[PDB]
RNA sequence: UCUGGUUGAUCCUGCCAGUUCAUAUGCUUGUCUCAGCCAUGCGUCUAAGUAUAAGCAAUUUAUACAGUGAAACUGCGAAGCUCAUUAAAUCAGUUAUCGUUUAUUUGAUAGUUACAUGGUAUAACUGUGGUAAUUCUAGAGCUAAUACAUGCAAUCUCGACCCUUUGGAAGAGAUGUAUUUAUUAGGAUGAUUCAUAAUAACUUUUCGAAUCGCAUGGCCUUGUGCUGGCGAUGGUUCAUUCAAAUUUCUGCCCUAUCAACUUUCGAUGGUAGGAUAGUGGCCUACCAUGGUUUCAACGGGUAACGGAGAGGGAGCCUGAGAAACGGCUACCACAUCCAAGGAAGGCAGCAGGCAAUUACCCAAUCCUAAUUCAGGGAGGUAGUAUAAAUAACGAUACAGGGCCCAUUCGGGUCUUGUAAUUGGAAUGAGUACAAUGUAAAUACCUUAACGAGGAACAAUUGGAGGGCAAGUCUGGUGCCAG
């Protein structure tokens, strides 16, 4: 909930550590009818494969749960993702400042608290 | 500055032993 | 040709078998039959065909590869004693009730 | 039952479909880029209008707003990666300077024509929809595919295609058999 | 909201004409992809409780039976729908049960004729019959239990002799459990009349293996003599666990145009009694007149879906747990069959329309049972707005017109037209061999062979113009006009 996508975009440039990119042809959803997977789709998918490998069996998707996880996840795509890069976060309104803001109790409140941080 | 300020917040939002690692280890000994 | 590679080979004394992830490299062809895969697995691990239980084969998009799961019991009797009834029937080790 | 689902439209009809300038514009655009109907342009115009609405929102915000630098640099990175926005013009006023024919130029059909694999945009389209064009190791049959720079580099004939090294098509081997017979 | 007229030319006010995830209706594609009425139909079996099936099979596995096993007697468990509506009285959190019951799981726990008693017993079963007739039935004759009843030469202390100094040992003594009452003593908690022990009695005085399967060891006193291994099913009490029932405090609507409410067949409290599984006006006999409230009692409204019954009320029965979607009695109605003598039902249902809810399974997640294996309409499986194609690339022949602007006259521009012939390639819908997929199967994915010139493998919808006859009509100033 605190995570908002583009801050990690800056981190990736500012991390100075590589990002484990995948192959160009491996990323089409289905023959071009579904665009390239967004970066998020490649993490949530690998959670499944990493989650499948240990349990030694697949996960079937319930007929009900199928009706809020497949389409909209790929209707956001055709509405948002163009060439596999998400554009939905841009139109959406979020309080970006609060997620970054030092709202934790360890925050500057008096002159001494900020004076400590200089030390 | 703001990028870091986000980083400590996640650290705040987010004897030393992991149950899963102990489960992976027996799987590895099983391996 | 076709290649079979096994990873995460977890040997299970309590069910007395070996479970693993089987990956199949099949250029220029449909896919491999489970009888066929069990054949090659059982020559490789030096076990009877009744003791090898493979399942769950999915071809990744674009073809040419598959990933699934495989079991190789320490004995054939153990294979009957532990395998699901249907997984025994699909090999003919058990008859449909 | 269980929760219903959100879905959205990728295009919107223009304010007035009937300006002669407008019609001549779709005529030029469909002719140059071989578009099937006006729904593709309506889609691209909708998408570009959304990007511009975001960009003007950011131009409105004062420089050094967290929101502004955030949202705009993210826009610039995405528009660069799709290849529309060149490396030397990474600033939001030039985001405000795009034009739809850039997005049509990024359509896989256009590269299949442009790289020399096809002699025409329509030839490119029939090759793509017929599974003769592969983006690296993967066969793609959608002309509306948006090609990235790294994906632009790797456009080729597919291994399974008769033009990529597979066996001659049904017509060729059929005629060869009849000639032999 | 805009656009053009109304002037010789403008401004203003008027007039005229053109300028939808709303509803119906029409054509096409849906070859791929994708998403109040109706007489309308309709339980349970392991090696382990009982076999004399006149059941089955085997033969040495049975001279008491011994495998399997119908029936019957025992044991265990049976605990979705449809209507109404209710403001912290539902529900959520939390406290207490030293105020309670609790199948099952788990840990402990009972030295106080017998080489095994009776029918005080019958089912299944054999046989005789009545009835229009039922999960309707009477007579006669059998036979069993983990069903029903009955029921059976030990140990521990004080210990002289201080004999021997571990030690033996005279003598004295002592010795279930359950209920109720009375009495005495009184490790645990903050706290107890709590726990436990003892005495005197009481009780329609409880219980303290007459059970089963597999194995046949150790001894000798050769008798089938003594002594025995692993389990199952039973049983008293306590604790634990699964739960249940009350109970402490807290918890976002408007409210006084809702100010008193209660004792209205208990309202507040005490004593005693009745009942509960137990506390308690919960109820009963007497006694006091109390209890909430302007710090909002009580009453009213509500987007408080934001608790009730199985034809209708009354009553009973089982079990650890239900006032049972089970059964029984009477009453009130509905309605069926009949030989009109009686019998039986809860369908007064369910599902539909103003019409196919089916077929395949306990595998997967789980569970009930004499339980590995049986079952579960719990559950699972199947049935019935979104991206493509209808085509792409050449060669040749034959002809000079093709297009744009302009009310007007005309002006502007150049590689064109085919309603001509012809060539080799590509592949999709279809026709489909397989494997995979799966409880099995469908579907998905992958994949042999075939598959285009009218590529007849023959998508539509709407609009604007023509032109043609020995053709037809109507009006005219011929050969015209409509």
């Amino acid at each position: 909930k605190s995570r908002m996508q583009a801050m990690e975009e800056y981190i990736r440039e500012s991390s100075d550590q590589p990002d484990w990119s995948a192959s160009i042809g491996a990323d089409i959803v289905n023959h071009g009818r579904g665009g390239i997977k967004s970066l998020r789709d490649t993490e949530k998918e690998r959670r499944v494969t990493s989650f499948e490998e240990d349990n030694f069996t697949r996960l079937n998707i319930t007929n009900k749960a199928e009706k809020r996880k497949q389409k909209q996840r790929e209707r956001n795509a055709r509405m948002n993702v163009i060439g596999g890069e998400d554009f939905g976060i841009f139109s959406s309104k979020r309080k970006l400042e609060d997620s970054t803001s030092r709202r934790g109790a360890k925050k500057t409140r008096s002159a001494w608290d900020r004076a400590q941080r200089r030390l | 500055r703001l990028a870091k300020q986000y980083l400590e917040n996640l650290k705040s939002e987010a004897n030393n032993f992991d149950a899963g690692d102990l489960d992976k280890d027996i799987i590895a000994s099983r391996l | 040709a076709v290649t079979i590679r096994t990873r995460k080979v977890i040997s299970n004394p309590l069910l007395a078998r070996k479970q693993f992830v089987v990956d199949v490299l099949h250029p220029n062809r449909a896919n491999v039959s489970k009888d066929e895969l069990r054949e090659k697995l059982a020559e490789v691990y030096k076990a009877e065909k009744d003791a090898v239980s493979v399942f769950g084969f999915r071809t990744q998009f674009g073809g040419g590869k598959s990933v699934g799961f495989g079991l190789v019991y320490n004995s054939v009797a153990e294979a009957k004693k532990f395998e699901p009834t249907y997984r025994l029937v699909r090999y003919g080790l058990a008859e449909k009730v | 039952p269980r929760a219903p689902r959100t879905y959205s439209k990728t295009y919107s009809t223009p304010k007035r479909p009937y300006e002669s300038s407008r019609l001549d514009a779709e005529l030029k655009l469909a002719g140059e880029f071989g578009l099937k109907n006006k729904k593709e342009i309506y889609r691209i115009s909708f998408q570009l209008s959304k990007i511009r609405r975001a960009a003007r929102d950011l131009l409105t915000r004062d420089e050094k707003d967290p929101k502004r630098l955030f949202e705009g640099n993210a826009l610039i990175r995405r528009l660069v990666r799709v290849g529309v926005l060149s490396e030397d013009k990474k600033k939001l006023d030039y985001v405000l300077a795009l034009k739809v024919e850039d997005f049509l130029e990024r359509r896989l059909q256009t590269q299949v024509y442009k790289l020399g694999l096809a002699k025409s945009v329509h030839h490119a389209r029939v090759l793509i929809t017929q599974r003769h064009i592969a983006v690296g190791k993967q066969i793609v049959n959608i002309p509306s595919f948006m090609v990235r720079l790294d994906s632009e580099k790797h456009i080729d004939f597919a291994p399974t295609s008769p033009f990529g090294g597979a066996r001659p098509g049904r017509v060729a081997r059929r005629n060869a058999a009849r000639k032999a017979e």
